[PDB]
């Protein structure tokens, strides 16, 4: 879905700074291996944040 | 900063041709002639200041000088890297097939 | 003689040979020959580690270690040319041998100090106007001490400096600049200083024998920490030929 | 797939020449090389000194060029360096030391083309695999 957008984005005239800095924060950070639920540990404890950190 | 001395040769000439100051010797099999009598040669006689100093080792058979010849552009030399030298890694470099 | 099945388990295979004590002769030197020593022997007997202090104002001392690394500390079988230079001294100039050993010491409280006990590349001069090897004559010399480990070395993690992961693979997101030390695996080349002290002479046999002392840096495990100053005192033997 | 005509044809010589073999030398040159040579050179890689293989390309830049039958064949009479300035014999199978490599007294002329002709089919067949050691098992 980031890259369609980015395409469009660019097949409309953007420049490749313009195309990226249009994509929201919250879709590329769906996009965060950090976010993929199979990624943990049993003994792993607590929030997502305690691992990777607080994404700033 | 701290930095990695391999990692760094592989940005200079040692990382795109055999480098006679410190590259393993089985390096001198990818060309018709240079392994293993030369190869020998050139590892015991180095460093080189420059690429043409290998022409100047004692006791070369004529065709030996020509094989050399006939390699330069093949070879390099930038400064002896300690840690590529150092226990007799030129010889046997831990690395088979 | 001695052969291998009557030695073998001993420990004399760790042993430098000695001298009789009527081994007090002098050894003449031609300016005219060429020498060669065809046999160096370092045996350690004892290796003091200097200790570090709190503060820099106190005076810092070689302390007694304790050997865990058994037999295996002797440096034998080195050779290279004796040169009879321009003012009559001698100079040693290693070319070969079994010339180093990693050795691992432990301080009281059980520090181990691994060190690569050597004296590759060794260049050792005696006093000018030898023109006898005497229970008078000194050599002292500088050898080079390269890292205790060499480049493929992987550490307990996998990273190393000529192989290895080059990051904290166990760790993905922690950040990097804290672990930069442990991560970036460095070589060391250092000098170190002997000193041989001759106190037995064959004249008529080209074989000398005494004490030696050596300082040099012990493991630095590929630039993880700061090595320490180690002192080595052993017995020595050399032969020395005409070549 | 199949091993047909095409793979079973190899370079005779220096000279651009080469010959096809037949599906039976084949199956003799892989006999005769299991026999006689994969004790060091399973799979085209060396045991006893892994810089040389037995890859084409690796064959085309020895002296004099091992990369064709005559040359495979004049390596197991009379084997050298790579540089071809050392007489190996002594230390490697060849019918010149047949003494001391008993295997090598029964091998015919016959034979050491049907090896030769192995040597070069296999990696027509495996690719980078043949010579590739266990990267490429
Ligand atoms: C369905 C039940 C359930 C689920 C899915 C969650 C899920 C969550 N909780 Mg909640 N929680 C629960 C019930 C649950 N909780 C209950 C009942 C309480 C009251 C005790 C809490 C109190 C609580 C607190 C106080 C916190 C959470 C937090 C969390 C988060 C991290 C979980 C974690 O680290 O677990 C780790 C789990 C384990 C390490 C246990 C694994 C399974 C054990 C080993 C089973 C034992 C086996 C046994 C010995 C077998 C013996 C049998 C014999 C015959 C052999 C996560 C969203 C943390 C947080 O992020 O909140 C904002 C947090 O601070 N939870
Ligand atoms: C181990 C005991 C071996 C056996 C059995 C055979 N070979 Fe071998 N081979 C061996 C070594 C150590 C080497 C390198 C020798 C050197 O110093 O250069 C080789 C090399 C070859 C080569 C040359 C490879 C190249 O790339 O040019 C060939 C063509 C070769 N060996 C073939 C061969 C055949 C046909 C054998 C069976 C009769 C055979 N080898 C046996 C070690 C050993
Ligand atoms: C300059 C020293 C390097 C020595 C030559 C590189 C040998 S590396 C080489 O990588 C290739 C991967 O496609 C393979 O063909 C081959 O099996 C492999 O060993
Ligand atoms: C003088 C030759 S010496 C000779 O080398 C031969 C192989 O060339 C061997 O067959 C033989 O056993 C060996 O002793
Ligand atoms: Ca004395």
């Amino acid at each position: 879905e980031i890259n369609r957008r980015v395409q469009a984005s660019l097949a409309s005239g953007a420049t490749l700074e313009e195309a990226w800095s249009a994509i929201p924060e919250k879709l590329a950070f769906y996009d965060y291996i950090g976010n993929n639920p199979a990624k943990g540990g049993l003994f792993r404890t607590g929030p997502m944040n305690k691992g990777d950190g607080i994404a700033q | 900063e701290l930095v990695n001395v391999v990692d760094e040769k592989l940005g200079t000439a040692y990382g795109e041709k055999i480098d006679l100051n410190n590259t393993n010797i089985a390096a001198f099999i990818q060309y018709r002639g240079l392994y293993p009598t030369l190869a020998k040669l050139i590892v015991k006689n180095a460093p080189y200041e420059s690429v043409e100093d290998v022409l100047n080792i004692p006791g070369l058979t004529e065709r030996q000088k020509q094989i050399l010849r006939e390699n330069l552009e093949h070879f390099t030399v930038t400064e002896v890297e300690t840690a590529l030298v150092e226990g007799g890694d030129r010889y046997n470099n831990g690395l088979y097939k | 003689t001695l052969t291998y099945d009557d030695i073998v388990g001993t420990g004399l295979a760790n042993k430098c040979p000695t001298l009789d004590d009527t081994a007090r002769g002098a050894y003449p030197i031609d300016s005219s020959q060429t020498y060669r020593i065809a046999r160096l022997c370092l045996q350690p007997t004892t290796f003091l580690v200097k200790e570090e202090p709190k503060n820099k104002r106190q005076e810092a001392e070689f302390v007694p270690t304790k050997l865990v690394t058994r037999e295996t500390t002797s440096l034998d079988q080195i050779q290279g040319e004796l040169k009879v230079n321009s003012d009559g001294s001698l100079t040693f100039v290693e070319e070969d041998g079994i010339d180093f050993q990693p050795v691992t010491v432990q301080m009281a409280g059980g520090e181990r100090i691994p060190l690569l006990f050597t004296v590759k590349n060794l260049v050792a001069s005696t006093q000018p106007n030898v023109t006898s090897i005497t229970t008078s004559t000194d050599f002292k010399g500088e050898f080079n001490v390269p890292s205790y480990r060499t480049a493929n070395f992987l550490d307990p993690k996998g990273r190393g400096l000529a192989s290895g992961y080059d990051s904290a693979i166990a760790l993905p997101q922690a950040k990097e600049e804290e672990l930069a030390r442990a991560n970036v695996k460095r070589f060391s080349l250092t000098k170190g200083q002997i000193s041989l002290n001759v106190a037995k002479v064959d004249g008529r046999t080209g074989e000398i024998a005494g004490t030696f002392e050596s300082e040099q840096l012990s493991d630095d495990d590929m630039g993880a920490h700061e090595p320490h100053e180690v002192k080595i005192q052993g017995v020595f033997y050399a032969s020395i030929e005409p070549a | 797939a199949e091993l047909t005509p095409e793979v079973l044809t190899v370079p005779l010589n220096s000279e651009g020449k080469t010959i096809t073999l037949t599906e039976k030398q084949y199956l003799e040159g892989k006999r005769l090389f299991q026999y006689a040579c994969a004790s060091c050179h399973v799979g085209g890689i060396t045991k006893t000194n892994p810089s040389l293989d037995l890859r084409t390309e690796t064959l085309a830049l020895a002296t004099p060029p091992r990369d064709n039958i005559e040359g495979l064949v004049d390596y197991m009479k009379n084997p050298t360096t790579y540089d071809g300035e050392q007489e190996i014999a002594e230390v490697h199978p060849s019918l010149r030391s047949a003494d001391i490599f008993p295997k090598m007294r029964n091998l015919t002329e016959k034979d050491l083309v049907a090896i030769a002709g192995h040597i070069l089919v296999e990696p027509k067949i495996l690719g980078d695999k043949w010579g590739g050691g266990k990267v490429y098992y």
